[PDB]
C-alpha cells in the first residue's frame, strides 16, 4: 500500500498496475448485470514510426523510435460503461478519464515526431458470447484523434485557427498563394484503432491485464504538413465492475 | 468636471426610486470595497470568475436584479449566482458567511450601503474601465 | 559528394550518435567511433599536435 | 482549397446568436436567467437539430422551461464544429477578460 | 489631390468609373506608402524593385 511519496519522482507514477501470474482466471459476465471499467490504464512501452520511402511502390515499415517527453506517456483514470450485447459480446464505451498524451519520439538522424497518444471515445468490443473474461478474450475498437494543438494555437509568427495573425505579417508585400499552407489554420479529426489482449484475469476482483497495439496519425501541425503513421505497443490494467 | 449630486444619485430599487449619496459616504464606499472586495473586484472585474463583472449592465441582467441598492446589499448578505438558483455564502464573503469571511464580521448596514454605493457610481466615473479590465487600464 | 565517409566506412566506422548507419539500419549504437567520434578525435588530436608544435 | 473554418462560421447565424450546438458557455450570460445553470445543462446535451429541441433536456422546471421560451429567439443551431468544441473549449476558450 | 479630382470629375457629370479612370497611374502611384522613404531597413539592401516588387 504505497504512498504518494512512496512513489513521488520514482516513475512508478507513470506505470499501469500489473497482475500477479496467478492471475489466470475468469470473470463471470451476468448478463442481466450492467457493468463499467472504473479504471482503464494504458502504458506505452514502445512508439514505431512508419517510415515514408521515395519511390511510393517499396514496402514501407515502422521503425523505432527515442522518447523524449519522458515518463509523461500514459493514459489512466479512464472509465466508461461496460455493455453487454445481445449476441454476448462486450462493449466498451469510454466516457471521460485522462485519455491523451502529448508525447514526441525521435527518428534515426533526428527527425521529431509529436503525436496526440490517445484513446478519446474509444469504442471497442470483444467477440460474441463472453460468459466469462478470460485469457481468451480481447478488445478491438476504434478512437477520435483530434488535432494535436487545439484551435487557440499560435504559431512563432502569431498565426492560429480560432485566433492570432490570418498572414505573414512580416512579408507585407508577398505573394499570398504560396503561403496559403501555412497561413490559413486546418483542424484535423482522424480515426485511430486498438486491441487489447488480455493476458491476465483476476476473477474475483475483476481485474485484468494484457498487452495492446493502437495504430493513429502523428501531428500535422494544424494542416502545414501531412501527418506520419503511428503504432503505439504496450501493456494495459482494467478494472472491470458491476455497475 | 466634478463629483456632484448627479453622479452620486443612484437607483435605490427596482421600482425607479433613487437616493443620492453623500461625498463621505461615495469615500467610505471606495474605502469599504478596497477593504472586503478589491482583492477579487479591482476595477469592476473578477478575478476568480472574469466572466461575470460588476458593469451596471451585469448587474441589471442578473437575477433577482442587483443594478440597485437594495440588490447589492441583499447580495452581500446572501449572494446567489447570476441565474440566482443557488445560494454561494459558502464561496463567496457575505454577512450569512462573516464566520468563515471574517472580513465581513464588522461591517455594518451602513457599510453594506457605502458599497453598494460604490458599485453603482464607480462606472459612471470610469465608464468601461469599470468591469473592462486591462484593456482599459 | 562525400570523401572521407567512406573511407571511414571502409576501415568500420558505419553509424552515427544519431542512430542511423550507412547500410540503412536504424536503432544501431556505434558506440564512441561513430563518423562524429572519428571527427572529434581528429580535431583534439589536431589540438594537441599544435600544442607540441608550440613546445618544441 | 484552404478555408479557416472558424472565420467562415462566422458568416453563419453562429456569428448572430448563440449557437447552441458550438458557442462557449460564457455567451449565455448575455441574457437574463441562463447562466450557469440552463448553460451548462444546454452545453451538456448539445448538439440539437433545432433550437427548440433545446426544450426537451431531460429534468427542465417549468420556471426553466419558460426562460428558455422567452430566449429561443436569441439561439440559433449550426453544424457541429470540431475547432471550436473539441479541447473543452466551450467550457473554456482561452478568453478572460 | 486625387479625390479633388475625382470630385471634380463627379460634379461635370462622371461616373464613378469614369472618374476614378481619370487618374494618372502615376499620381495613384505616389499615394502609396511602398514609395515612403520611411519604410526601409539598414541592412534591407538595394532597389525598391527588390522589395514590393516591380510595380506593373
Ligand atoms: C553617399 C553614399 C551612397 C548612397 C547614399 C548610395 C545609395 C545607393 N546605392 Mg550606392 N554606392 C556607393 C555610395 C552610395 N550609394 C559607393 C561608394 C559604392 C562603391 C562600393 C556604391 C556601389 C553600389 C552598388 C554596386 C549598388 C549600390 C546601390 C545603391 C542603392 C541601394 C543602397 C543600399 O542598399 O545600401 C545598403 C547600406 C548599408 C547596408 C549600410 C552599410 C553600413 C556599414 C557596413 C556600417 C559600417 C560599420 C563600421 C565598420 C563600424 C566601425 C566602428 C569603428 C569606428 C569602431 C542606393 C540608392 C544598389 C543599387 O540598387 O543599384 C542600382 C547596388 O546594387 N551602390
Ligand atoms: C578596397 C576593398 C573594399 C572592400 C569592401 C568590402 C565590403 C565591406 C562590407 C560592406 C557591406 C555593406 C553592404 C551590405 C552587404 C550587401 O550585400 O550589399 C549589397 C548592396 C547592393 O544591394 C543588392 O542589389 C541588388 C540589385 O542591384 C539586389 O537587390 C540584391 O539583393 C541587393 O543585395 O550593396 C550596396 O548597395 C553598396 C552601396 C552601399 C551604400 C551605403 C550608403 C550609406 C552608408 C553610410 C555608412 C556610414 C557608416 C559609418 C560608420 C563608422
Ligand atoms: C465585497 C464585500 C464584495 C462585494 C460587494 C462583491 C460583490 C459581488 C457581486 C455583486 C457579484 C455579482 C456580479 C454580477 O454581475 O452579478 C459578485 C460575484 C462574484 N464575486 Fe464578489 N464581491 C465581494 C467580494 C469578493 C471576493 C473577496 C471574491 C474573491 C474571493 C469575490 C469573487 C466573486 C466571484 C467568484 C463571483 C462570481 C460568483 C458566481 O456567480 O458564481 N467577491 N461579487
Ligand atoms: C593510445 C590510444 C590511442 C591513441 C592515442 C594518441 C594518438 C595520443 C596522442 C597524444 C598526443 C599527441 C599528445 C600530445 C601532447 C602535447 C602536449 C602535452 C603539449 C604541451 C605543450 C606545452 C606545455 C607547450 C607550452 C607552451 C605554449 C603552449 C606556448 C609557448 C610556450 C610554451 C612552450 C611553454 C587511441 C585514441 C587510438 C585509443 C586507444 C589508445
Ligand atoms: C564533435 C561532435 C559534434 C557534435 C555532433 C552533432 C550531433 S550528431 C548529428 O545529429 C543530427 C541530428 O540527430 C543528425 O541528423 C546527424 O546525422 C548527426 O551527424
Ligand atoms: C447555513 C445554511 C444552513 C445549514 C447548512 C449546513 C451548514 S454549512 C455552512 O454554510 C454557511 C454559509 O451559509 C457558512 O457560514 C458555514 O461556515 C458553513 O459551514
Ligand atoms: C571524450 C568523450 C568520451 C565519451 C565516451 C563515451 C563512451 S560510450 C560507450 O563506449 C564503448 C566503446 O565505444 C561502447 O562499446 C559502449 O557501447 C558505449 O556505451
Ligand atoms: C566533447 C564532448 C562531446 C561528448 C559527446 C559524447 C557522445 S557519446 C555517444 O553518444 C551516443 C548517443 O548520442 C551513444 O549512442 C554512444 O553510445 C555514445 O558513445
Ligand atoms: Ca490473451
Ligand atoms: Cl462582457
Amino acid at each position: 500500500t504505497l504512498t504518494y511519496d512512496d512513489i513521488v519522482g520514482t516513475g512508478l507514477a507513470n506505470k499501469c498496475p500489473t497482475l500477479d501470474d496467478t492471475a489466470r482466471g475468469a470473470y463471470p459476465i451476468d448478463s442481466s448485470q450492467t457493468y463499467r471499467i472504473a479504471r482503464l490504464c494504458l502504458q506505452p512501452t514502445t512508439f514505431l514510426v512508419k517510415e515514408e520511402p521515395k519511390n511510393k511502390r517499396q514496402e514501407a515499415e515502422f521503425v523505432p523510435t527515442k522518447l523524449v517527453t519522458r515518463e509523461t506517456t500514459s493514459l489512466d483514470q479512464i472509465q466508461g460503461e461496460l455493455k453487454v450485447n445481445s449476441d454476448g459480446s462486450l462493449t466498451f464505451v469510454e466516457e471521460d478519464g485522462i485519455d491523451f498524451q502529448p508525447v514526441t519520439v525521435q527518428m534515426a538522424g533526428g527527425e521529431r515526431i509529436p503525436l496526440l497518444f490517445t484513446v478519446k471515445n474509444l469504442v471497442a468490443s470483444t467477440q460474441p458470447n463472453v460468459t466469462s473474461i478470460t485469457t481468451s478474450t480481447d478488445f478491438k475498437g476504434e478512437f477520435n484523434v483530434p488535432s494535436y494543438r487545439t484551435a487557440n494555437f499560435l504559431d512563432p509568427k502569431g498565426r492560429g485557427l480560432a485566433s492570432g495573425y490570418d498572414s505573414a505579417i512580416a512579408l507585407p508585400q508577398a505573394k499570398e498563394e504560396e503561403l496559403a499552407r501555412a497561413n490559413v489554420k486546418r483542424f484535423s479529426l482522424t480515426k485511430g484503432q486498438i486491441s487489447l489482449n488480455v493476458a491476465k484475469v483476476d476473477g474475483r476482483t475483476g481485474e485484468i491485464a494484457g498487452t495492446f497495439e493502437s495504430e493513429q496519425l502523428s501531428d500535422d501541425d494544424m494542416g502545414a504538413h501531412e501527418p506520419h503513421e503511428v503504432k503505439i505497443q504496450g501493456v494495459f490494467y482494467a478494472s472491470i465492475e458491476p455497475a | 468636471a466634478e463629483l456632484t449630486p448627479e453622479v452620486l444619485t443612484v437607483p435605490l430599487n427596482s421600482e425607479g426610486k433613487t437616493i443620492t449619496l453623500t461625498e463621505k459616504q461615495y469615500l467610505e464606499g471606495k474605502r469599504l470595497f478596497q477593504y472586503a472586495c478589491a482583492s477579487c473586484h479591482v476595477g469592476g472585474i473578477t478575478k476568480t470568475n472574469p466572466s461575470l463583472d460588476l458593469r451596471t449592465e451585469t448587474l441589471a441582467l442578473a437575477t433577482p436584479p442587483r443594478d440597485n441598492i437594495e440588490g447589492l446589499v441583499d447580495y452581500m448578505k446572501n449572494p446567489t449566482t447570476y441565474d440566482g438558483e443557488q445560494e454561494i455564502a459558502e464561496v463567496h464573503p457575505s454577512l450569512r458567511s462573516a464566520d468563515i469571511f471574517p472580513k465581513m464580521r464588522n461591517l455594518t448596514e451602513k457599510d453594506l450601503v457605502a458599497i453598494a454605493g460604490h458599485i453603482l457610481v464607480e462606472p459612471k466615473i470610469l465608464g468601461d474601465k469599470w468591469g473592462g479590465g486591462k484593456v482599459y487600464y | 559528394g562525400m570523401f572521407v565517409l567512406p573511407f571511414m566506412a571502409r576501415l568500420g566506422v558505419t553509424g552515427s550518435w544519431s542512430g542511423w548507419s550507412i547500410t540503412g539500419e536504424t536503432g544501431i549504437d556505434p558506440g564512441f567511433w561513430s563518423f562524429e567520434g572519428v571527427a572529434l578525435a581528429h580535431i583534439v588530436l589536431s589540438g594537441l599536435l599544435f600544442l607540441a608544435a608550440c613546445w618544441h | 482549397e484552404l478555408v479557416n473554418v472558424v472565420d467562415e462560421k462566422l458568416g453563419t447565424a453562429y456569428g448572430e446568436k448563440i449557437d447552441l450546438n458550438n458557442t462557449n458557455i460564457a455567451a449565455f450570460i448575455q441574457y437574463r436567467g441562463l447562466y450557469p445553470t440552463l448553460a451548462k445543462l444546454i452545453v451538456k446535451n448539445a448538439p440539437y437539430e433545432s433550437v427548440e429541441d433545446v426544450l426537451n433536456i431531460p429534468g427542465l422546471t417549468e420556471r426553466q422551461k419558460q426562460i428558455l421560451r422567452e430566449n429561443l429567439e436569441h439561439f440559433t443551431v449550426t453544424e457541429v464544429e470540431t475547432a471550436l468544441v473539441e479541447g473543452g473549449d466551450r467550457y473554456n476558450n482561452g478568453l478572460y477578460k | 489631390e486625387i479625390n479633388r479630382r475625382v470630385q471634380a470629375s463627379l460634379a461635370s457629370g462622371a461616373t464613378l468609373e469614369e472618374a476614378w479612370s481619370a487618374i494618372p497611374e502615376k499620381l495613384a502611384f505616389y499615394d502609396y506608402i511602398g514609395n515612403n522613404p520611411a519604410k526601409g531597413g539598414l541592412f534591407r539592401t538595394g532597389p525598391m524593385n527588390k522589395g514590393d516588387g516591380i510595380a506593373q
